[PDB]
């Protein structure tokens, strides 16, 4: 394809550095880097002719002749994770699109001590919580549900913890049972 | 650069109108489509006021540049295919610079018959004291439930103010039941506190579901309640227990 990215999709931790690679099948005019967070806003990162450019914690550098873009990121937070498109002008003068890089920033779990708690309704359907596992735990898996992880930070506290969450409206289900 | 509408539900076979508007006077505007496998795309094209140029899928729309700051997408017969998140963007040819300029997206669902479309039911958990012993933390789970289409903003307001740590949503709703075409959707979220705020009866929990459906102008006969776009929320106050 006319843009190229990789790697399609990226695990790191936070606080380590990544570099996201962008390839061009033509001789390019120019680059543009974007960040496409939850929201789905396409957030610029770089516009580039030529050369490199440093944006806060992220680098990105253009060689039109070898025709590659790569982008840099240092020091990873969770803010981090989202989609990153690299998009190029061909010599006809249209911005085509790579299919993202789909990043994903993990904590570094400090005291790993996972857990499976029963939260009822707080009005008058069971809800099974699954926490403060590591971050290199994998959650898996008909009248029953199970979400895929997610990560909090309680900044209050500077502390942060992944869950995931099961329910069902089965009689036979048990949160010792669950995931 | 500005878009509206931000969601829209259509029915299949009806007309959609998507509009952009740029305050930069940029003499290029753009209409692409996200999808899946295919970044962005370009649709149809604007190298001044008054003219429009078809992209590379242009099949199915038409586009109207009625002004320098206007580009408006035009599906004169809505298709399936056709949902998708669609973005509008402008640029400037008299610079050298060819750097594009994005608006936020609109959320695009074409539907068979309006029937599919369902509001969530919202409940919010409260937190285990087993959690609060072995951890003096709290979480509370919110489960937003049945709904469709898939998209949703959920957000907790605390003591009446929207809260931005120790929050963390789904990154995907999931479907209720996988083997079924336009199955309804599921999404959860965690708010976690210390045990001793949750514990305090003075401090009010809410889970907010945003819900994009219906417009007003969209006909609605049925017996349910009409499920146009609205805020679903379920509260709970803290207790010591």
């Amino acid at each position: 394809m006319p843009v190229e990215q990789n790697p399609p999709a990226l695990s790191l931790y936070e606080g380590a550095d990544s570099g996201l690679r962008c390839n061009f099948s033509t001789t390019m005019k120019s680059v543009q880097w974007f960040q496409q967070n939850h929201r789905g806003r396409l957030i610029t990162l770089f516009y580039l002719a030529q050369g490199t450019k440093e944006n806060g914690r992220l680098k990105s550098t253009f060689n039109s002749k070898e025709r590659y873009s790569t982008l840099h990121i240092k020091d990873a937070q969770l803010e981090d994770s989202g989609t990153y498109f690299c998009a190029a002008v061909n010599m006809g003068y249209k911005l085509t699109f790579g299919t993202g890089t789909s990043l994903l920033v993990d904590p570094n779990i400090q005291n790993p001590d996972p857990a499976v708690y029963q939260l009822r309704d707080s009005k008058s359907k069971s809800v099974c919580l699954f926490t403060d596992f590591d971050s290199q735990t994998n959650v898996s898996q008909s009248d029953v549900y199970i979400t895929d992880k997610c990560v909090l930070d309680m900044r209050s506290m500077d502390f942060k913890s992944n869950s995931a969450v099961a329910w069902s409206n089965k009689s036979d289900f048990a949160c010792a049972n669950a995931f | 650069v500005t878009q509206s509408p931000r969601n829209k539900v259509a029915v299949t076979g009806g007309k959609v109108t998507l509009s952009c508007n740029q305050t930069n006077n940029h003499n290029n505007m753009y209409w692409y489509r996200q999808d899946t496998g295919h970044g962005l795309r370009l649709i149809h094209y604007s190298y001044g006021a008054g003219s429009t140029e078809k992209g590379d899928i242009p099949d199915g729309y038409k586009a109207s540049r009625p002004s320098q700051e206007n580009f408006s997408l035009i599906l004169e017969l809505a298709t399936p295919s056709q949902t998708s998140v669609y973005f509008c963007a402008s640029g400037d040819p008299q610079g050298v610079s060819y750097e594009q300029y994005f608006g936020p997206g609109t959320r695009l669902t074409v539907l068979e018959d309006l029937k599919n479309v369902f509001p969530p039911e919202v409940a919010v958990f409260e937190p285990s004291e087993a959690e609060i012993s072995h951890t003096q933390k709290a979480t509370l789970v919110c489960l937003a439930t049945g709904f469709y289409p898939d998209h949703v903003e959920l957000s907790w307001w605390v003591n009446g103010k929207e809260v931005h740590s120790g929050v963390c949503t789904d990154p995907q709703p999931l479907k209720e039941q996988p083997a079924l075409n336009d199955s309804r959707y599921a999404l959860s979220s965690r708010l976690r506190v210390s045990a001793t705020f949750w514990q305090n009866p003075r401090n009010h929990f809410r889970c907010q579901v945003q819900f994009y459906g219906l417009s007003e102008n969209d006909e609605w006969t049925q017996d349910r309640a009409k499920p146009v776009t609205q805020i679903v929320s379920a509260e709970a106050w803290g207790r010591a227990d």
